[PDB]
């Protein structure tokens, strides 16, 4: 997405094109009035701006820098704008490497037979670490199989690979435009 | 914080005689940017006829 | 351990001072049509050889 490393001018585009893009969100996430949004949606916007944040994360290090010097309940754009300018700009929390997710999987695994029984995913993801919701492990579950209503199991591969692909296609469908984008003057 | 003597110098280079020059290119930077900014720009548009 | 790649310099290549750099426009439209269709006189022969 935003490249860290390229001309001063492009570094000003590119800029531009992430304060834009944070504006859209930002709006997409407007209800009723125009440069605050709902605390809740914090993470959610991060999720197209390329940062997948855990919610631990979130909590302890985004909500507070986020946060006036008083605790609200909306977030200001003002002070929503220019954090989310400077954790693109970082990639603090970009999605893992997919190897990365592999390993993780073939580790659930122990047996490397390539596939991960529901219950067994279900279990791990509702009694280790962050505990999903129910709608969170039934998304999980139904997409992960493809929506298969008879689906026994889950192969990790072809899961991985599908949420990557798709993930890559919504990334350059929110960057769309970014080649006719110019800096304003 | 200041009783170090790690650095050492270096020689006593000898050189000699001929001086500085005069006030001599001062007023040279008329074109320095623009050729650049015009020289790499005359055929810089070579690669568009390319693909 | 993942053995993170060093956030090397990018390119920001400095261009070669190739034959890319001799003429104007309108010369720059007269090499265009002299590099606009042949180079698939080549790749078609490769297609024609390949069928053949």
């Amino acid at each position: 997405m935003y490249d860290p490393n390229t001309s001063q001018t492009e570094k000003q585009k590119q800029e531009e094109f992430l304060k834009l893009k944070i504006q859209e969100a930002f709006n997409l996430f407007v209800k009723d009035k125009k440069g605050i949004v709902d605390k809740r949606e914090i993470p959610y916007i991060m999720r197209y701006l390329g940062q997948f944040p855990s919610e631990a994360q979130v909590r302890d290090a985004i909500l507070p820098e986020i946060e006036e010097d008083e605790p609200s309940e909306f977030i200001k754009y003002s002070k929503f704008e220019p954090y989310m300018l400077k954790v693109l700009k970082e990639r603090e929390y970009e999605p893992d490497d997919p190897e990365a997710l592999l390993a993780a999987f073939k580790l659930l695994d122990q047996e490397g037979k390539g596939y991960i029984e529901i219950d067994m995913m279900k279990t791990f993801l509702e009694k280790q670490g962050i505990e999903f919701r129910e709608q969170e492990t039934k998304s999980f579950i139904e997409f992960a199989t493809n929506k298969d209503p008879n689906a026994t199991v889950i192969y990790y591969e072809d899961y991985i690979s599908r949420l990557q692909a798709f993930t890559d296609k919504h990334i350059e469908s929110v960057m769309k435009g970014y080649n006719n984008f110019q800096v304003k003057k | 914080m200041a009783l170090l003597g790690k650095t050492l110098k270096g020689r006593s280079t000898r050189p000699g005689g001929i001086p500085q020059k005069r006030n001599i290119k001062w007023r040279q930077l008329a074109k320095n940017q623009e050729e650049f900014d015009q020289l790499k720009q005359l055929a810089k548009m070579k690669r568009e006829g390319l693909k | 351990m993942p053995p993170k790649k060093a956030k090397g310099k990018k390119k920001k290549e400095e261009e070669p001072d190739d034959e890319y750099k001799s003429m104007t426009g309108a010369d720059l439209t007269q090499t265009l049509e002299k590099l606009k269709e042949r180079v698939n006189e080549m790749r078609t022969n490769r297609n024609y050889i390949q069928m053949d």
